[PDB]
């Protein structure tokens, strides 16, 4: 069952979380202001940079991250940053209206929105499809960050050197995942749940790919790369 | 290098 070690390792991903997830979603208001020819650069470009800020407070928290050397850390965060950033938004995400839903209608962000901001089908319609799939899942909040933490400590991203501590890592929070499932989710809910989440880990690496090709598309333009931050540039590229 | 990923990591 669920070893003390791994209800421990919950708790600590379950208030991590909490410390850097604000469902009041008040530092919107220091974002640029958004406008709805890439209107919504400027806006999304300084959303996605707070965001970057809260996934990397998140994964200081993961139990064992901080082991790792301070090179393989910035690997995992550069690589997963955008994937993390889009399993997280899932918590804002209305399939009323397939919307996010941060708060007031000025900040509540749809596919206009995205496309607002350079990106095309190729990557939203993927995106929303991703966003519809994993509400489905109806995750509990301790599966949800569970996912984050496995997605962020992947020893398959490029560049990593000590992919064997980084797998074992992983493989103490999948552990943790996989046992949570069956002592506390209940039928049917829990059905293949575990491989359902796997596959999501799976869609994210198509939808970072895609994002990076439209990234380095859009910021190659220097009058666009100018209306980002220096926290997106560098972890996104430059 | 990465001097403000670096700095929110430390
Ligand atoms: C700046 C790089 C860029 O490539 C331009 C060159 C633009 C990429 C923007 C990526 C996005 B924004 B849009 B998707 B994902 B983020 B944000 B917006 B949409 B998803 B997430 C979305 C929904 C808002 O989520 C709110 C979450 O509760 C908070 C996320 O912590």
């Amino acid at each position: 069952k669920l070893s003390e070690e791994q209800q421990h390792i919950i708790a600590i991903l379950l208030d991590a979380h909490h410390k850097t997830y604000d469902p009041t979603y008040a530092d919107f208001r220091d974002f640029r202001p958004p406008v709805r020819p890439l209107s919504m650069l400027p806006h999304l470009a300084d959303l996605v940079s707070y965001s970057i800020q809260k996934v990397i407070g998140f994964a200081k928290m993961i139990p064992g991250f901080r082991d790792l050397t301070s090179d393989d850390q910035i690997v995992l965060l550069k690589s997963s940053a955008i994937e993390v950033i889009m399993l997280r938004s899932n918590q804002s995400f209305t399939m009323d209206d397939m919307s996010w839903d941060c708060g007031s209608q000025d900040y509540k962000y749809d596919v206009t929105d995205v496309s607002k901001a350079g990106h095309t089908l190729e990557l939203i319609e993927p995106l929303i499809k991703f966003q519809v799939g994993l509400k489905k899942l109806n995750l509990h909040e301790e599966e949800h960050v569970l996912l984050m933490a496995i997605c962020i400590v992947s020893p398959d991203r490029p560049g990593v050197q000590d992919a064997k501590l980084v797998e074992a890592i992983q493989d103490r929070l999948s552990n943790t995942l996989q046992t949570y499932i069956r002592c506390r989710h209940p039928p049917p809910g829990s059905h293949q749940l575990y491989a359902k989440m796997i596959q999501k880990l799976a869609d994210l690496r198509s939808l970072n790919e895609e994002h990076s090709k439209q990234y380095r598309s859009l910021s190659f333009q220097p009058e666009n790369s100018m209306k980002l931050t220096p926290l997106v540039l560098e972890v996104f590229g430059n | 290098n990465h001097p403000m990923l670096m700095n929110l990591l430390k």
